[PDB]
RNA sequence: GUAACGGGGCUAAACCAUGCACCGAAGCUGCGGCAGCGACGCGCGUUGUUGGGUAGGGGAGCGUUCUGUAAGCCUGCGAAGGUGUGCUGUGAGGCAUGCUGGAGGUAUCAGAAGUGCGAAUGCUGACAUAAGUAACGAUAAAGCGGGUGAAAAGCCC
RNA sequence: CCCGGCGAGGGGAGUGAAAAAGAACCUGAAACCGUGUACGUACAAGCAGUGGGAGCACGCUUAGGCGUGUGACUGCGUACC
């Protein structure tokens, strides 16, 4: 038990998505948003 | 945490150049073009792989119907006759052995045409 | 190992003496460029020219079947803007008549620079003789 | 003198002291191994021909070394449709030196 | 044994300089500076300076007989560009570079 | 009219190789002074063809 | 950023790509695209698992043989010199030092120590229990922290 | 510009019928290797099978800066950075070492992100190209002697 | 001290651990521009590579091939976003 052998629980803590950062990644480029129109737009989407 | 590139940018970027030696011009220069290049020379890479078997046993075909011919039969008629003698030796050894022993290619042919006859 | 090739240096080329005379065109070209590519030996290589050397004579006497001698029309552009220009066969064999058989083998040889250089092993006479008995060439029934 | 066998599913034409590299064996290295599927022996002008292997032919030869073959990368690339893969790839092989050949 | 002179900075760009720098490359200097009196160009002028410098330099620094000495090496390099403004037609305006050589000369006995 | 592709240091090359100045091919020499001379042209030392053509 | 809002050119015709001000995080000297500000770093920990956390860090520092109990921890004089020769008596280093009542003679003793720090009972904290090699613990402060945590 | 077999050429090297050979793909098989999923038995085996992919979903990683571990560890007997070379992994990469450099670097396991660029007529700087090309700004105009000077069409007389 | 215009600039000498730390000064990448050497290239058609491959040069530990550079000739082959 010293401050460089504790570990988290196993599935405790999951990498976040990182968008656009290249085609290996699997969300370069469009970023998950697909192709153009207003859901694409930053900012963009429809009221609830 | 600010973090600055330019010892990881230029580390994959020559990596890049040193795959891009021996090519022409911006080629072997210039990052946009070489990375372009070097994608390429890896496609090109890649379906000549394949290529290579295939151009190696039409080469080995040539030879083989050559020697066939200067024995007096044909490729395709020499090939059947191996078949028929339940000769398995393959095109690569039988253009080697065409080239290189000549009075060996010759008995491979009596035992074709035995096979045949 | 590696499979054989054949090296320009080491190359061994006969000579040859073919007589054109009577023979079908087409039919005999197939046999020169053949031989001049070097495709009837064991040591023949795409990129090296194995062939040997041909003398061909007697090629005003060589035979096209059908209507070929008056209808077989050879075409040629000068590059000059309506410079196209057209020869018959007949017409041909009466001016230049080694050109009937260097056209025909010609467009039987690969294109690009060992195709040409396989080309210069061709020699072609219109007559019964030739100048190479240096060379000693082997008759060749084609 | 010369033979012909089948090893890693290619045929090899050797002769006696050779080195010829084949398809990784399961065998350790400096151990024998023999390949009795021989498929032609060629002492001169006396031709032994294999339908499909000579009666009697044997290959003895000796494991020299294992290893890795060079380097091969593929590439993968569909321009326009943002589609790129590589891999790296070494093959494994067997060196065998060619201890002899007899009937 | 080699000595070496240069003129750093010279006003001239590298380009006319080489024409004049390739009439003597490997020459033997007696001959050099010949070629460079008659020689009508600008830089013959600061070539043969340089020259005539290293000869200096190879006599009284390195003990060398002017007689046994050949142009070794010769070459221009880019110095710095000056930039300068240049007024063209409709209040538009280029950029004028003053393009600078560096002139080296090596002379050897060997 | 402009170029439509950046031509290349090679062709830069090639357009220049025409570029390069000849030196004189060899100087004479006056028969009097035995100053070196260009071939028809007076001496440094204003002699020409063995004559003190021009004082200084 | 400090700057005008003035338009850098006008929209079409420049043949320049169209600007709409100097401080576009696009521009060298422009702003900062998601620019940082003061943060809260701290987050919550329940009670029970802050508690429930320093019983696995006591019980485990038993079972390695790193808490050392013992009946009194003084010295006479706040001097730093005490304090190191009673540390090498008992031959500790780097120790944490948990006491009931936090005396100033130990207290002054230990400051010039860097590897030496000395607690009352109520002052523990999850990290020092884990950083320092050894834990002595008076059998008063023993008490203080069983009750604590019960 | 032949220009309505891809060409040569072909009277079959055309067409019809029948047959047997052969060539021919990244298909199938052989040999070696990697990985996904499901069985069947003990994280390993055996067995079956799968592995082209845009939008897009899911999974697993590399590397960068910074915090702890670290008053530790490496480092003037040479740190980072730069530049070569060799080795190495499926990849992002990693390791070693020559030269340069001349004072820093940082394992491991965790923690946090200004965390990865070729494009945006992107932004700043540097440097190319056209090119030694166009041009040298009123077509009122110069010539010569002497002087000075390292040098004079242009300065002085 | 020496060349140069009592220049610019440079070569020596000297200082310094180092001057390729010389003030245009720590490190000193890349584009871009040169000099030198090896090989190729003046009958040859196209994304300039890739697969095959001779020859030449230079290394190297079986005297063997091997390595490094180059790349005649030849199959295939219309950049990227
Ligand atoms: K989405
Ligand atoms: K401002
Ligand atoms: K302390
Ligand atoms: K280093
Ligand atoms: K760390
Ligand atoms: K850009
Ligand atoms: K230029
Ligand atoms: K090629
Ligand atoms: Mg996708
Ligand atoms: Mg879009
Ligand atoms: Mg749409
Ligand atoms: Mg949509
Ligand atoms: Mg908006
Ligand atoms: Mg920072
Ligand atoms: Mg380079
Ligand atoms: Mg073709
Ligand atoms: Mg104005
Ligand atoms: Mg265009
Ligand atoms: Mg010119
Ligand atoms: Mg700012
Ligand atoms: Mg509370
Ligand atoms: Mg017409
Ligand atoms: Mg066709
Ligand atoms: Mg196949
Ligand atoms: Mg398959
Ligand atoms: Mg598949
Ligand atoms: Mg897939
Ligand atoms: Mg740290
Ligand atoms: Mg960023
Ligand atoms: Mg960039
Ligand atoms: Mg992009
Ligand atoms: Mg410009
Ligand atoms: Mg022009
Ligand atoms: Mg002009
Ligand atoms: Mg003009
Ligand atoms: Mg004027
Ligand atoms: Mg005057
Ligand atoms: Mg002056
Ligand atoms: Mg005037
Ligand atoms: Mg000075
Ligand atoms: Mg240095
Ligand atoms: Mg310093
Ligand atoms: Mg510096
Ligand atoms: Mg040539
Ligand atoms: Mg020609
Ligand atoms: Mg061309
Ligand atoms: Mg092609």
């Amino acid at each position: 038990m010293r401050l460089n052998t504790l570990s988290p629980a196993e599935g405790s803590k999951k990498a976040g998505k990182r968008l656009g950062r290249g085609i290996g990644s699997g969300l370069g480029k469009t970023g998950g948003r697909g192709h153009k129109g207003q859901k694409s737009r930053s900012g963009g989407g429809v009221r609830r | 945490a600010r973090v600055k590139r330019g010892v990881i940018a230029r580390a994959r970027h020559k990596k890049i150049l040193k795959q891009a030696k021996g090519y022409y011009g911006a080629r072997s220069r210039v990052y946009r073009v070489a990375f372009q290049a070097v994608i390429k020379a890896g496609q090109y890479a890649y379906r000549d792989r394949r290529q290579r078997k295939r151009q190696f046993r039409q080469l080995w075909i040539a030879r083989i119907n050559a020697a066939a011919r200067q024995n007096g039969i044909s490729y395709s008629k020499f090939i059947n006759g191996l078949k028929k003698a339940s000769v398995e030796i393959d095109r690569k050894i039988l253009a080697d052995i065409a080239v290189f022993d000549k009075v060996a290619f010759t008995a491979l042919v009596e035992k074709a045409k035995a096979a045949l006859a | 190992m590696k499979t054989f090739t054949a090296k320009p240096e080491t190359v061994k080329r006969d000579w040859y003496v073919v007589d054109a005379t009577g023979k079908t065109l087409g039919r005999l070209a197939t046999e020169l460029a053949r031989r001049l590519r070097g495709k009837h030996k064991a040591e023949y290589t795409p990129h090296v020219d194995t062939g040997d050397y041909i003398i061909v004579l007697n090629a005003d006497k060589v035979a096209v079947t059908g209507n070929k001698r008056t209808d077989k029309v050879y075409y040629h552009h000068t590059g000059h803007i309506g410079g196209i220009k057209q020869a018959t066969f007949e017409e041909m064999i009466a001016r230049r008549p080694e050109r009937v058989i260097e056209i025909a083998v010609k467009g039987m040889l690969p294109k690009g620079p060992l195709g040409r250089a396989m080309f210069r092993k061709l020699k072609v006479y219109a007559g019964n003789e030739h100048n190479h008995a240096a060379q000693q060439p082997q008759v060749l029934d084609i | 003198m010369y033979a012909v066998f089948q090893s890693g599913g290619k045929q090899h034409r050797v002769s006696e002291g050779q080195t010829v590299r084949l398809e990784k064996l399961d065998i350790a290295t400096g151990e024998t191994v023999e390949f009795a599927e021989v498929l032609m022996i060629a002492n001169g002008e006396e031709v032994k021909i294999g339908v499909p292997f000579v009666d009697g032919g044997v290959i003895k030869a000796e494991v020299v070394a294992h290893g890795r073959g060079e380097k091969v990368k593929i590439v993968k690339f569909r321009r326009r449709k943002h589609y790129r893969k590589q891999q790296g790839h070494r093959q494994w092989f067997t060196d065998v030196k060619i201890t002899g050949i007899s009937a | 044994m080699e000595t070496i002179a240069k003129h750093r900075h010279a006003r001239s760009s590298a380009q006319k300089v080489r024409l004049v720098a390739d009439l003597i490359r490997g020459k033997k200097v007696s001959q050099a500076l010949d070629i460079l009196t008659y020689t009508n160009k600008k830089a013959a002028v600061l070539v043969k300076k340089v020259l005539e410098s290293a000869i200096a330099n190879a006599e009284h620094n390195d003990g060398a007989d002017i007689d046994d000495l050949k142009v070794t090496k010769i070459f221009v390099d880019e110095g710095p560009s000056m930039k300068r403004i240049m007024p063209r037609a409709k209040g538009r305006a280029d950029r004028i570079l003053k393009r600078t050589s560096h002139i080296t000369v090596v002379v050897s006995d060997r | 009219a402009v170029q439509q592709n950046k031509p290349t240091r090679s062709k830069r090359g090639m357009r220049r190789s025409h570029d390069a100045l000849t030196a004189v091919t060899s100087l004479s020499v006056d028969k009097t002074s035995g100053e070196k001379h260009l071939r028809h042209h007076i001496t440094a030392d204003g002699y020409y063809r063995g004559r003190k053509v021009i004082a200084k | 950023v400090t700057g005008s809002g003035k338009k850098p050119w006008r929209q079409k015709g420049t043949g320049r790509a169209r600007s709409g001000s100097i401080k576009s995080p696009i521009w060298r000297s422009g702003g900062v695209t998601f620019a940082a500000r003061p943060q809260d770093h701290s987050q919550k920990v329940n009670k029970k698992m802050y508690r429930g956390a320093l019983k696995s860090i006591l019980s485990e520092l038993v079972r390695q043989d790193r808490l050392i109990v013992v009946e009194k921890f003084s010295v006479e004089a706040p001097k730093t010199k005490l304090l190191a020769q009673k540390l090498k008596d008992m031959a500790l280093e780097d120790v944490l030092i948990i006491t009931g009542e936090l005396d100033e003679n130990l207290f002054l003793a230990a400051r010039n120590l860097h590897k030496v720090d000395v607690r009352d009972a109520t002052g523990i904290d999850p990290v020092s229990l884990i950083a320092f090699d050894k834990v002595v613990m008076t059998a008063d402060a023993v008490k203080q922290v069983e009750e604590m945590l019960a």
